C-alpha cells in the first residue's frame, strides 16, 4: 500500500460492527440487515414499520444517542418492486459517530413522518414529497417545497425527462407568462459512455 | 307574510324553484317524485352540485354523511321540514 | 392475499366521500378566485373546468390512487386558498396560448409524421 | 457552586445525586416490566447499575462527572429522562419480537 | 392578525403579525431551484465538479473540498500532501471570504454599510489569489477529486503573506465600528436565541451549535485533510443571540488567519495530484511523448474514471455549517445519485422556531444571522 | 482548544459603574466609530481609473475562447471531439469530413458563449493545443445571435488574438 492508497483503519471498523451487532440485537423486530463498508460507514436496513421506534432508540439510548439528523434523501431504483429507498443519517456527537438507517417504499405505500423524532426532518419531509412522491403520514404540514406552483410529476424520479415536459414564455396577446409543450432548439446530446472490459473483479455478479 | 312559519308548501316551492334553476334539468319532465339517476340522467356530481343550491338557499349547512341519501326531491323537503322542525 | 397498507380510506365508499368534499370545497372556491385574481373568465367556465378536471379521473378503481389523486387536490386547493399562485398559475389550466391539435387521421397525415 | 454551566437552557441542578438516584431507580422500576430475555432489558439494566454504583460512591460533583464519562452532569440529568422516556416508549413498542416480515427478494441487492 | 406576503439572494416570506409581533413565519423557497442533483447524473464526475462551485458561491472552494474528499472516499485513493496543505490553506481563504460576505451583507441590512467596502477590498484581493491559481475569480474548480488541478504560480505565498500579515487590522477596524456600538448591540442582542436542545434536534450545524454554548466543530473532532496538523481554538458563544454569533464570526476569522499563517509556513515539496494515471490526467509533456499517457488522457477526458460501487456521506466544515454530499455510485463513471445537504436548509427551517415574538425588524437580522445563502437552499 | 467569546463579567465598583455611566451619558463609543470614519475619510481610496487603468490578470485567465493554428499556417484542430466530449454545458458542437488534401478536418466547430461556463476543461482536454480559452474579457453584445460563435469567428479571433495567447502559453505551460 503505496502513498497513492487510502489508509485503511480497523480499530473503527470493529467498533462499528459490534454497534451494529448491539442494535440488530436491541430491536430484532425491526432491523433486517447490518453493513460496515470499506471505508467505515455503518448502515442499517430496516423494516418500514420500524421507523419511528429505531430512529428514536437511537436518538434516546445511554449508548447511542445519536442526538443529530444530518441529512434526510430518497433513492430511486426502477428496477425493485418497492421503488424508492429512504436514507436517515444521524451524527451522535457525545461518541463522535455517524449511522445511516435505510427504509424501503414504492408509489402508495405511505411512511410515518418522524417530524416527533427530529424536527429537522420537516422540510426534508417535504423535499422528498416534492421530488419523488412519497407520501408521509402525520405529518404537520405537507406540500411542495422546491417545484412551481401546480408542477405536475417528480422529477427526481428516474423515467422523467431531464427537460421536462413544459417551458416558460411570456406571450403579448395575454400579456402574461405562459407554459407550452416543450421544444428544444438543440436538443440534448446523449453519450454512451459506458464501456466493455469491467473495472472491478471484487464486485462482479452471479451469471444466474 | 312578515314572518310565518315555514309551511310544508311553501318549502316545496322554494326547493323546485331552485331546482328548474339547473341548467341541466329541463321543466318539462322532473316532479316533486322524480329521481335523479334516471328520470333525469345525473350522476354524483350533479347531485352535490344540487345540494349546495338547496343550502344556499335554505342557510343551513348539510353534512355529507345524510346528504347522499337524498336522492329525490321528495326525502329532501322531508330532511328540511325534520331540520327546521316544522310540522302540520 | 395482495394485502396493501391503506392510506386514508379503507374501501372505495369513503374514497367517494373524500372525493365528494374536494369537490364541494372547489366549486364553493371557484367565485372567491374568480373574483380575487381578476380573471377573465366566468364563474360557470371555471367550474366547469373543475368538472372536466375531476372527470379525467373518473376511471381509477384504485382506493389508494384516489385517495393520492384527493391528497394532491386538496394542496393544490390550498394552494389556491392563500394566493401562494399568481394569475398565470390559474390560467394555465386553459391552454389559451396553444394551438388546437387535430385529432382525424388526415390532419395529422398532413402537419407531419406524428402519429 | 458553579453558574452558567455553558448550555443555553439548561439550567444548574442543585443536589444532583439524589436526582440521579431518583431516575436511575425509575429507570430500573420501568425496565423491571420488560421480559427477561429481552436484549434491551439486560443491556440497559446493565448501564444503569453501572451509572447507580459510580453515583453513589463518589460524594463530589466533579470527580463524579470525570467519572461518568459525560461531563456536565445536568446533560446526565438529560440523559437519565431521556432514557427513561426511552424504555416507556419501548416497553408500549415491544420490539423484542422476532421480524415483521422479510424484504423483497433483491431489495437491498447494489448495484442494481 | 394580518397576514403579509414580503415577495421578491433572493426570498419569499409570508407572515401573520399581530399588531408589532410576528406570530408566524413561513418562508417559501424554490426560486432558485435549477434541479443541480438532476444534472449531475447526467455528467461525469468530473463534469460534475463544477456544480459544486455554483451550489454555495460565497465558499467554493469548501464544497470542490466536500465533492472531491466524498470521490476519493469511493475510489480508495489519498492525494499528495502538498495537495492537502493547498487544499486546507485555500479551505482557510475561502472561509475569510463567507465570513466577511456575512458579516458585512448582515451590518449592511441592518443599515452599517460602510464595512461592506472596507472589507470588499480585501475580498477583491483573494478573488486575485483564486484567479492567479486558476484563472478564474469566483467558480474555480481548482480542487480535483485526486488533488488540485495544477501547482502554484511562482509568486504566490509571498502575496499571500503579505496580503495576510494587514489583515489584522481589518478586522479590528471592523469590530471598531460594530463590536461595542450601543445600536449595533441593542439590534443584536438577545434575538433569536435558541437553546442547546432545540439547536442539536433543528438539525443545525455551525456557528448556529457554537453560538448556543455547544463545542461542537468538525475540524476537530473529525478532521479530514491536514488539520489534525494545524492547531487553532474554537470560539464558544454563551448566550445563543445573533450578537454571539457575530464574535464567534469574527473570532472565526481570526483564527482562520491563524492556520493560513501556519499552513504558509509548513508547506512541502512534491507533487499537487495522486500519481495514478487512471485517476489523474497525466502532464501534457507525457501525453505528447508517451503511449499510455495518451491513452489515459483521452479515457479520462472522453469516458471518465469508474467508480467502485457504494454509497457515502461525506460531509466537511463549510464555513456555513456542515456541508455534507450523500454520493451513491452503480460501478460506471457518472453517479448514481448525488444528494447535497447544506446547513442553510436547517437553518431556513428553525427560522420561524427562531422568530417567535419578535419585531418585524428582527426577522431581516435573525435571516442575516444565519447566514443564508439560496443556491445551497434550493440547489 | 475553545475560546469564550462573550463571557465577561463587568466590575461592579464605583469607578467602572461610573465609567460606564459616563460612556452612556456622553456617547463615548459613538465618537469613537465617528472617529474611525473620520480617518478612513483622510486616506487614498482604492478606486482605478477604468478604462485607463485596468485591474491586475495572470496568465491562466479564462476568456473568450479562440482556435489557434501552427506557425506554417494549418489550423491545430484535428477534430478528435474531446472537447466536445467533455464539455460539461454541451455548448461545443462539431462535425468533420475528410478534407480535399485527405486531412483530418472540421467542417462545424461552434461553441454558444450563452451556454458556456468558461471551466476551462475544453482548452485542457485538447491534445494539440488547438481551441484556447484566451485573455480577452470585454466582448459584450447587444443581440443574443452573436454570441453563437462558429468556426469563422473562432479562427478569427485566434487570428485577432495570436500574440499575446501564445506569449501566455509560453509563459504558463510549463505548470500544465
Ligand atoms: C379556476 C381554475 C380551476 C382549476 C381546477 C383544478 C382541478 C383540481 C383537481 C382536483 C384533483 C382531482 O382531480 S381528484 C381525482 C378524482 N378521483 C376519482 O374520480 C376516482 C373515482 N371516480 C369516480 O368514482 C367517478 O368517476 C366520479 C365521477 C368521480 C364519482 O361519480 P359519482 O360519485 O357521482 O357516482
Ligand atoms: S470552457 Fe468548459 S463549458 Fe466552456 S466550452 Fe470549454 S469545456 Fe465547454
Ligand atoms: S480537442 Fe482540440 S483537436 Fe480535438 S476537436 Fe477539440 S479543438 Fe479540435
Amino acid at each position: 500500500t503505496r502513498p497513492t492508497i487510502r489508509p485503511r483503519n480497523d480499530v473503527v471498523h470493529k467498533q462499528l460492527s459490534a454497534f451494529g451487532q448491539y442494535v440488530a440485537e436491541i430491536l430484532p423486530k425491526y432491523v433486517q440487515q447490518v453493513q460496515v463498508s470499506c471505508f467505515n460507514e455503518l448502515e442499517i436496513f430496516i423494516h418500514p414499520d420500524g421507523v419511528i421506534p429505531v430512529l428514536t432508540f437511537l436518538r434516546d439510548h445511554t449508548n447511542a444517542q445519536f442526538k443529530s439528523l444530518a441529512d434526510l434523501t430518497a433513492v430511486d431504483v426502477p428496477t425493485r418492486q418497492n421503488r424508492f429507498e429512504i436514507v436517515y443519517n444521524l451524527l451522535s456527537l457525545r461518541f463522535n459517530s455517524r449511522i445511516r438507517v435505510k427504509t424501503y417504499t414504492d408509489e402508495l405505500t405511505p411512511i410515518e413522518s418522524s417530524v416527533t423524532v427530529y424536527k429537522a426532518a420537516n422540510w426534508y419531509e417535504r423535499e422528498i414529497w416534492d421530488m419523488f412522491g412519497v407520501f408521509f403520514a402525520n405529518h404537520p404540514d405537507l406540500r411542495r417545497i422546491l417545484t412551481d406552483y401546480g408542477f405536475e410529476g417528480h422529477p427526481f424520479r428516474k423515467d422523467f425527462p431531464l427537460s421536462g415536459y413544459v417551458e416558460l414564455r411570456y406571450d403579448d396577446e395575454v400579456k402574461r407568462v405562459v407554459a407550452e409543450p416543450v421544444e428544444l432548439a438543440q436538443e440534448f446530446r446523449k453519450f454512451d459512455l459506458n464501456s466493455p472490459w469491467e473495472a472491478f473483479p471484487a464486485y462482479r455478479q452471479p451469471p444466474e | 307574510s312578515d314572518a310565518p312559519p315555514l309551511t310544508l308548501e311553501a318549502i316545496k316551492d322554494r326547493v323546485l324553484y331552485v331546482l328548474k334553476l339547473y341548467d341541466k334539468i329541463d321543466p318539462e319532465k322532473l316532479s316533486v317524485n322524480s329521481h335523479f339517476m334516471k328520470d333525469l340522467g345525473l350522476d354524483s356530481l350533479d347531485q352535490v352540485e344540487i345540494i349546495m343550491a338547496m343550502e344556499d338557499e335554505f342557510g343551513f349547512e348539510i353534512p355529507d354523511i345524510d346528504a347522499e341519501k337524498l336522492m329525490c326531491p321528495q326525502e329532501i323537503v322531508d330532511y328540511i321540514a325534520d331540520k327546521k322542525d316544522v310540522y302540520e | 392475499g395482495t394485502s396493501v397498507k391503506p392510506i386514508f380510506s379503507r374501501d372505495m365508499n369513503e374514497a367517494k366521500r373524500r372525493v365528494r368534499e374536494l369537490y364541494r370545497a372547489w366549486y364553493r372556491e371557484v367565485p372567491n378566485t374568480v373574483h380575487l385574481f381578476q380573471l377573465d373568465i366566468s364563474v360557470k367556465q371555471g367550474r366547469d373546468k373543475v368538472r372536466e378536471m375531476f372527470m379525467k379521473n373518473a376511471h381509477v378503481t384504485d382506493p389508494r390512487v384516489v385517495d393520492l389523486l384527493v391528497i394532491k387536490g386538496k394542496m393544490e386547493l390550498e394552494e389556491t386558498i392563500n394566493v401562494w399562485k399568481q394569475r398565470t398559475h390559474i390560467m394555465r389550466f386553459f391552454h389559451e396560448t396553444e394551438a388546437p391539435r387535430p385529432t382525424d387521421f388526415l390532419s395529422k397525415f398532413y402537419v407531419g409524421h406524428d402519429p | 457552586l458553579k453558574k452558567t454551566t455553558g448550555l443555553v437552557g439548561l439550567a444548574v441542578c442543585e443536589t444532583p445525586h439524589e436526582r440521579l438516584k431518583i431516575l436511575y431507580t425509575k429507570i430500573l422500576d420501568v425496565l423491571g416490566q420488560i421480559p427477561k430475555n429481552a436484549a434491551y432489558r439486560k443491556y440497559t439494566e446493565q448501564i444503569t447499575n453501572e451509572k447507580l454504583g459510580m453515583v453513589k460512591a463518589e460524594p463530589d460533583v466533579k470527580k463524579l462527572e470525570e467519572q461518568l464519562q459525560g461531563g456536565q452532569i445536568e446533560e446526565v440529568i438529560l440523559q437519565a429522562e431521556n432514557e427513561l422516556s426511552l424504555a416507556r416508549k419501548m416497553l408500549r413498542w415491544k420490539p423484542w419480537e422476532p421480524l415483521v416480515e422479510e424484504p423483497p427478494a433483491n431489495q437491498w441487492k447494489w448495484p442494481i | 392578525n394580518l397576514t403579509l406576503n414580503f415577495g421578491p439572494g433572493v426570498l419569499r416570506l409570508v407572515m401573520e403579525l399581530s399588531g408589532e409581533m410576528v406570530r408566524k413565519c413561513d418562508p417559501h423557497i424554490g426560486l432558485l431551484h435549477r434541479g443541480t442533483e438532476k444534472l449531475i447524473e447526467y455528467k461525469t464526475y468530473l463534469q460534475a465538479l463544477p456544480y459544486f462551485d455554483r451550489l454555495d458561491y460565497v465558499s467554493m472552494m469548501c464544497n470542490e473540498q466536500a465533492y472531491s474528499l466524498a470521490v476519493e472516499k469511493l475510489l480508495n485513493i489519498q492525494p499528495p500532501p502538498r495537495a492537502q496543505w493547498i487544499r486546507v490553506l485555500f479551505g482557510e481563504i475561502t472561509r475569510l471570504l463567507n465570513h466577511i460576505m456575512a458579516v458585512t451583507t448582515h451590518a449592511l441590512d441592518i443599515g452599517a454599510m460602510t464595512p461592506f467596502f472596507w472589507m470588499f477590498e480585501e475580498r477583491e484581493k483573494m478573488f486575485e489569489f483564486y484567479e492567479r491559481v486558476s484563472g478564474a475569480r469566483m467558480h474555480a474548480a481548482y480542487i480535483r477529486p485526486g488533488g488540485v488541478h495544477q501547482d502554484l504560480p511562482l509568486g504566490l505565498l509571498d502575496d499571500i503573506y503579505e496580503f495576510s500579515k494587514n489583515f489584522s487590522f481589518r478586522i479590528d477596524e471592523l469590530e471598531e465600528m460594530l463590536t461595542n456600538n450601543r445600536i449595533w448591540r441593542n439590534r443584536t442582542v438577545d434575538i433569536g436565541v435558541v437553546t442547546a436542545e432545540d439547536a442539536l434536534n433543528y438539525g443545525f450545524s455551525g456557528v448556529m451549535l457554537r453560538g448556543s454554548g455547544i463545542q461542537w466543530d468538525l475540524r476537530k473532532t473529525q478532521p479530514y485533510d491536514v488539520y489534525d496538523q494545524v492547531e487553532f481554538d474554537v470560539p464558544i458563544g454563551s448566550r445563543g443571540d445573533c450578537y454571539d454569533r457575530y464574535l464567534c464570526r469574527v473570532e472565526e476569522m481570526r483564527q482562520s488567519l491563524r492556520i493560513i499563517s501556519q499552513c504558509l509556513n509548513k508547506m512541502p515539496p512534491g507533487e499537487i495530484k495522486v500519481d495514478d494515471a487512471k485517476v489523474s490526467p497525466p502532464k501534457r509533456a507525457e501525453m505528447k511523448t508517451s503511449m499510455e499517457s495518451l491513452i489515459h488522457h483521452f479515457k479520462l477526458y472522453t469516458e471518465g474514471y469508474q467508480v467502485p460501487p457504494g454509497a457515502t456521506y461525506t460531509a466537511i466544515e463549510a464555513p456555513k455549517g456542515e456541508f455534507g454530499v450523500y454520493l451513491v455510485s452503480d460501478g460506471s463513471s457518472r453517479p448514481y445519485r448525488c444528494k447535497i445537504k447544506a446547513p442553510g436548509f436547517a437553518h431556513l427551517a428553525g427560522l420561524d422556531k427562531m422568530s417567535k415574538g419578535h419585531m418585524l425588524a428582527d426577522v431581516v437580522a435573525i435571516i442575516g444571522t444565519q447566514d443564508i445563502v439560496f443556491g445551497e437552499v434550493d440547489r | 482548544t475553545y475560546k469564550f467569546v462573550n463571557m465577561r463579567e463587568p466590575s461592579m465598583d464605583m469607578k467602572s459603574v461610573t465609567d460606564r455611566a459616563a460612556q452612556t451619558l456622553l456617547w463615548t463609543e459613538l465618537v469613537r466609530g465617528l472617529g474611525m470614519t473620520l480617518s478612513y475619510l483622510f486616506r487614498e481610496p482604492a478606486t482605478i481609473n477604468y478604462p485607463f487603468e485596468k485591474g491586475p490578470l495572470s496568465p491562466r485567465f479564462r476568456g473568450e475562447h479562440a482556435l489557434r493554428r501552427y506557425p506554417s499556417g494549418e489550423e491545430r484542430c484535428i477534430a478528435c471531439k474531446l472537447c466536445e466530449a467533455v464539455c460539461p454545458a454541451q455548448a461545443i458542437t462539431i462535425e468533420a469530413e475528410p478534407r480535399a488534401d485527405g486531412s483530418r478536418r472540421t467542417t462545424r466547430y461552434d461553441i454558444d458563449m450563452t451556454k458556456c461556463i468558461y471551466c476551462g476543461f475544453c482548452q485542457e482536454a485538447c491534445p494539440v493545443d488547438a481551441i484556447v480559452e484566451g485573455p480577452n474579457f470585454e466582448f459584450s453584445t447587444e443581440t443574443h445571435e452573436e454570441l453563437l460563435y462558429n468556426k469563422e469567428k473562432l479562427l478569427n479571433n485566434g487570428d485577432k488574438w495570436e500574440a499575446e495567447i501564445a506569449a501566455n502559453i509560453q509563459a504558463d505551460y510549463l505548470y500544465r
